[PDB]
């Protein structure tokens, strides 16, 4: 029983670890698609201008 | 970015023509000046409004 618990709490460990890094991709995921849509619009306007 | 270029280099080709045909417009209507400081249209005056 005293090893399933000490597993457990290793276990507990690895997904806070793992739940820190998905908030750091989160982050890094919202500043990509903001320049993404913005570029997008930046390019359609050109592109009407150039017609 | 190559976009954006290119399409400065359209508008100073649409801006030169402009100027081009703009400079043909005096073949028509000449503006003119004479030593009293008069000015004629087709050789026609037209003082300032008072």
């Amino acid at each position: 029983r005293k090893i399933v618990a000490e597993n457990l709490e290793k276990v507990q460990a690895e997904a806070e670890r793992l739940d820190q890094e998905e908030a750091q991709y989160q982050r890094e995921y919202s500043e990509f698609k903001r320049q993404q849509l913005e570029l997008d619009d930046e390019l359609k306007s050109v592109e009407n201008q150039m017609r | 970015t190559a976009k954006r270029e290119l399409f400065l280099k359209t508008n100073a080709q649409l801006t030169i023509r402009c100027r081009q045909l703009l400079s043909e417009l005096s073949y028509i209507y000449p503006i003119d000046l004479n030593e009293h400081k008069d000015y004629f249209v087709c050789g026609v005056k037209l003082p300032n409004s008072e």
